[PDB]
RNA sequence: AGGAGUGGAGCCUGCGGCUUAAUUUGACUCAACACGGGAAACCUCACCCGGCCCGGACACGGACAGGAUUGACAGAUUGAU
RNA sequence: AGCGUGUGCCUACCCUACGCCGGCAGGCGCGGGUAACCCGUUGAACCCCAUUCGUGAUGGGGAUCGGGGAUUGCAAUUAUUC
C-alpha cells in the first residue's frame, strides 16, 4: 500500500504528544474520527499501529469498536529516535 | 400493412417531438424515471450507449453492443439498433421494433425453460 | 461500555465492578478492585493514561474526570475477583479439583 | 422571582428521600416552597425471542422499568437553590434548574 | 355530458388516443387485440400470459391446483 | 479508479446503512430508544445497564 | 493458484534509463535550453512540463489535455 | 358437559420434490415447518456468473533515489467518466 | 377509550394540526413538541337509529385480469405500496 508522508509524521507527533489514543472499528469511513485537522484516512493509522503491533513497540486493547493502543519503552524509542530531537522532552503522561 | 400510431401520433411525429412533451405523451411509473431530476448519478452507462446508438453505421443493422443495465427505459430515438440484456449467462441476440415504445428494456428474458 | 472494558482490561489484578456517579463539571467514578498496587502503575502513570484515553473515546472536556481506586474489604465476598483468582489458579500448573476445594474452603472461612 | 425546579431519577424510594430533604432545607432556611406532586410514571417494554438459534417454546421477556419524575416550586434567589443541589449529593439523582 | 375524464375506464388507447368507455363487443375486440399485440411484441408479461400463470407477480405452490391434474 | 469505486452506494438506508454497536451484527437489531444493539446481547447486558425484569 | 481466465500483468514500472538527463538539451554553454514545453497550468508552472505523445500533449497530476 | 374451530373453497407464508450456472443454509412427532425475531427490488447475503485492489504486518536476502515505486485525458476494449 | 409512539451518534429517515389546490391517493406555505403542554378531550372501531335490497352464485364473496394518476430511493420489469 501507499503511505503518504504528512499523514505518517502526523500520527509520529500526535502519538508522542499524547501517548495513548483510541481508534473506532471502521474501515470503510472518509474522515479519521479526533483528528479534524486535514483529510487524515484511518486505514493507513491501521496499518501503521499494527506494524508497531508487529514490532512489538505498542500493546493492544479492544473491546467491541475502539481499538485502545498502549505504547511501551520501545515504542517511546523508536518515537524520540525517528523525531530526531535530543531526551530531555518527555512524553506527557511522564508530566503531572 | 396500417401506419401504426403511438396511442395516435405517428413515428416520425414521435422523432419529431422531444422529451418535454414526451412525458405526458408516456405514462407516469417512468415519468419519476426522467423528471424528478439530473440524471447524471449512474447515468455515465446511459450516456455511453446514446453514443454508441448515434454513432453513424453503414447501410445496414448497427454494430453489436452489450449492456448490463436491466432497468433502460425505451424511447423513439432509441428505435432501431441492437442491445444485449444481461441474464447471467447469455446476451439475447433479439432485435426490437418501433411500436415496443412505454416497456422497460428487461421485458424480453425467459427465466430457467418449458420445463 | 466501561463496565466491560474493565473486564477486558483490569482483570489482570482483579477488577470486580463499577458505579459511575454523575455530576456536572466533576465527573467522579469508583473502580471496586482488589490488587490496588497494580492499578496505579508508577505513581499515577496509569490512571492518568486511563484517563486520557477516556477523554480522547468519549469526547468530554478535558481535565475534568478523575479516577479513583481502593482495596476491596472481605475480598472474598465479591464473585468476580474470586472467579478471576480461579482463572489465574487453573491458567498456569494446577489441578482443577484441588482449586475447587480450595476456593470453596476460602469462601465458606470467609464468612459466608 | 418563580423558579421551576424538576427532578428527574429512577428509584421511588431515593427519590422520596431526595424529596424529603428538600423540603426539610426548605423549611430550615426560612422560605416559602410549593406543594410536592408525583408526577406519572411510563414503562420501558421490550419484548425478544429468548433463544439466540430457531429452537425452543415460545419464551420471551418482558422488561419492565419505572423512571420517575417531578417536579417542585421556588421562590428565592439563586444563591440559595445553588447551595441546596451542590449539598447532599447522591449519584441516583439528577437535578435540573430553570426560572419560569 | 360534463363526465370528467379521469373518470373513465381505459385511457390514450393505441387506436383513438381520447378517454372513452367501450362496452362488451368493444372490449372483446379491445382484449382480443390487446393480448395478440403482447403476443407479437414478445414482452415478458406477453410471454407470461402464453404459458399461462399468474402474471402479476405471485407464488404458485398452493395455487393452481384445478389447471393442470 | 479502485478507491473511488469503494463508495458508489451511499449507505443511508437499508441494511448496510446500519450496524450493531456489540458484536457487527446486522440481523435482529433494536432501534427502539436508541438502543442500537442486537437482541443476545441485550439481554447479556441487559443487568449492567441496570435493567430488571419484573414481570 | 492458477485459474481458468488468463491474468494481465500489473503495470509495473520499467527502469527509465537517465530521465532527467533528458529533460534539458545542452548545446555547448552553460545556457539552458527547454525541449518540452513546460505545463501552463495553476498547480504546476516552471517544476512540471507535459507529457510528450504523437498525437496530443498531457499534462501530470492537473490532467488537461490541451487541444491544438 | 359444551363453545369456537381446523382439515374442504380462494388467497399470503414455510417445508419437501422438480428445475436452474445459482434457485445459500440449519432444524424434522410432542421437543422443526409467519422458526433464526429470516415482512430479502441493490447492501442485506452466507449462491453462481463477470473485473479490478490487497485488507501479504514483520524477520532473512535480491533489487534501489544514476530510480526501489504510483495516479490517467487524447482514443480501440468489457460494464462503468 | 387505554396501553403505547415522536426532531435522532457515525445517522439524514419523526409526530402531526391549522390555511389553500384537485374526487382520491397527494403538493406548497404555516406554527408546536423533548414532551399529561403539540398531535390529543387520541370526537377509535364494533354496536345503534332512518331509507334502500328479497332466497336469485343473488347488493355476499373480490380470487383472476388492462389503462390512468401519486410518495419512497441510485433504480420497482419477476405487477414494491396505494
Ligand atoms: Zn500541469
Amino acid at each position: 500500500m501507499l503511505m503518504p508522508k504528512k499523514n505518517r509524521i502526523a500520527i509520529y507527533e500526535l502519538l508522542f504528544k499524547e501517548g495513548v489514543m483510541v481508534a473506532k472499528k471502521d474501515v470503510h469511513m472518509p474522515k479519521h474520527p479526533e483528528l479534524a485537522d486535514k483529510n487524515v484516512p484511518n486505514l493507513h493509522v491501521m496499518k501503521a499501529m499494527q506494524s508497531l503491533k508487529s514490532r512489538g513497540y505498542v500493546k493492544e486493547q479492544f473491546a467491541w469498536r475502539h481499538f485502545y493502543w498502549y505504547l511501551t519503552n520501545e515504542g517511546i524509542q523508536y518515537l524520540r529516535d525517528y523525531l530526531h530531537l535530543p531526551p530531555e522532552i518527555v512524553p506527557a503522561t511522564l508530566r503531572r | 400493412f396500417r401506419k401504426f400510431t403511438y396511442r395516435g401520433v405517428d413515428l416520425d411525429q414521435l422523432l419529431d417531438m422531444s422529451y418535454e412533451q414526451l412525458m405526458q405523451l408516456y405514462s407516469a411509473r417512468q415519468r419519476r424515471r426522467l423528471s424528478r431530476g439530473l440524471r447524471r448519478k449512474q447515468h455515465s452507462l446511459l450516456k455511453r450507449l446514446r453514443k454508441a446508438k448515434k454513432e453513424a453505421p453503414p447501410m445496414e443493422k448497427p454494430e453489436v453492443v452489450k449492456t448490463h443495465l436491466r432497468d433502460m427505459i425505451i424511447l423513439p430515438e432509441m428505435v432501431g439498433s441492437m442491445v444485449g440484456v444481461y441474464n447471467g449467462k447469455t446476451f439475447n441476440q433479439v432485435e426490437i421494433k418501433p411500436e415496443m415504445i412505454g416497456h422497460y428494456l428487461g421485458e424480453f428474458s425467459i427465466t430457467y425453460k418449458p420445463v | 461500555e466501561l463496565n466491560e472494558f474493565l473486564t477486558r482490561e483490569l482483570a489482570e489484578d482483579g477488577y470486580s465492578g463499577v458505579e459511575v456517579r454523575v455530576t456536572p463539571t466533576r465527573t467522579e467514578i469508583i473502580i471496586l478492585a482488589t490488587r490496588t498496587q497494580n492499578v496505579l502503575g508508577e505513581k499515577g502513570r496509569r490512571i492518568r493514561e486511563l484517563t486520557a484515553v477516556v477523554q480522547k473515546r468519549f469526547g468530554f472536556p478535558e481535565g475534568s474526570v478523575e479516577l479513583y481506586a481502593e482495596k476491596v474489604a472481605t475480598r472474598g465476598l465479591c464473585a468476580i475477583a474470586q472467579a478471576e483468582s480461579l482463572r489465574y489458579k487453573l491458567l498456569g500448573g494446577l489441578a482443577v479439583r484441588r482449586a475447587c476445594y480450595g476456593v470453596l474452603r476460602f469462601i465458606m472461612e470467609s464468612g459466608a | 422571582h418563580r423558579i421551576r425546579i424538576t427532578l428527574t431519577s429512577r428509584n421511588v424510594k431515593s427519590l422520596e428521600k431526595v424529596c424529603a430533604d428538600l423540603i426539610r432545607g426548605a423549611k430550615e432556611k426560612n422560605l416559602k416552597v410549593k406543594g410536592p406532586v408525583r408526577m406519572p410514571t411510563k414503562t420501558l417494554r421490550i419484548t425478544t425471542r429468548k433463544t439466540p438459534c430457531g429452537e425452543g417454546s415460545k419464551t420471551w421477556d418482558r422488561f419492565q422499568m419505572r423512571i420517575h419524575k417531578r417536579l417542585i416550586d421556588l421562590h428565592s434567589p439563586s444563591e440559595i437553590v445553588k447551595q441546596i443541589t451542590s449539598i447532599s449529593i447522591e449519584p441516583g439523582v439528577e437535578v435540573e434548574v430553570t426560572i419560569a | 355530458y360534463k363526465i370528467p375524464d379521469w373518470f373513465l375506464n381505459r385511457q390514450k388507447d393505441v387506436k383513438d388516443g381520447k378517454y372513452s368507455q367501450v362496452l362488451a363487443n368493444g372490449l372483446d375486440n379491445k382484449l382480443r387485440e390487446d393480448l395478440e399485440r403482447l403476443k407479437k411484441i414478445r414482452a415478458h408479461r406477453g410471454l407470461r400470459h402464453f404459458w399461462g400463470l399468474r402474471v402479476r407477480g405471485q407464488h404458485t405452490k398452493t395455487t393452481g391446483r384445478r389447471g393442470r391434474t | 479508479g479502485h478507491q473511488q469505486l469503494y463508495w458508489s452506494h451511499p449507505r443511508k438506508f437499508g441494511q448496510g446503512s446500519r450496524s450493531c454497536r456489540v458484536c457487527s451484527n446486522r440481523h435482529g437489531l433494536i432501534r427502539k430508544y436508541g438502543l442500537n444493539m442486537c437482541r443476545q446481547c441485550f439481554r447479556q447486558y441487559a443487568k449492567d445497564i441496570g435493567f430488571i425484569k419484573l414481570d | 493458484k492458477s485459474y481458468t481466465t488468463p491474468k494481465k500483468n500489473k503495470h509495473k514500472r520499467k527502469k527509465v534509463k537517465l530521465a532527467v538527463l533528458k529533460y534539458y538539451k545542452v548545446d555547448e554553454n552553460g545556457k539552458i535550453s527547454r525541449l518540452r514545453r513546460e505545463c501552463p497550468s495553476d498547480e504546476c508552472g516552471a517544476g512540471v512540463f507535459m507529457a510528450s505523445h504523437f498525437d496530443r500533449h498531457y499534462c501530470g497530476k492537473c490532467c488537461l489535455t490541451y487541444c491544438f
